């Protein structure tokens, strides 16, 4: 029951750690 | 201002790895300037509107 994350070109490759940086900042309302 | 092109945009963003291979090089083993800019400007956020802008950028380091 969340809204959808803006994923900004940062594709996430099944079990690989990444870094995610939306230059937004309503997101970290959400945070 | 001419941007003549090729229809298949598929194979020729290759080079661009390559180029952005090289100017990493570039700065790692000659240390000119800050490398945040790099960072800021990602070919993979696809920010990257026109290509030229950021060859000519590359090739400005020159």
């Amino acid at each position: 029951h969340l809204p959808l994350i803006a994923i900004t070109r940062n594709p996430v490759f099944p079990r690989f750690i990444k870094i995610i940086e939306v230059k937004n900042k309503k997101l970290v309302e959400l945070l | 201002v001419v941007h003549e092109d090729f229809q298949v945009t598929e194979e020729v963003k290759a080079l661009t790895a390559e180029i952005v291979k090289t100017i990493r090089d570039i700065i790692a083993l000659n240390p000119l300037y800050r490398e945040s800019v790099l960072q800021m400007m990602q070919a993979g956020q696809r920010v990257v509107d026109n290509p030229i802008y950021l060859s000519d950028m590359g090739a400005a380091l020159t």
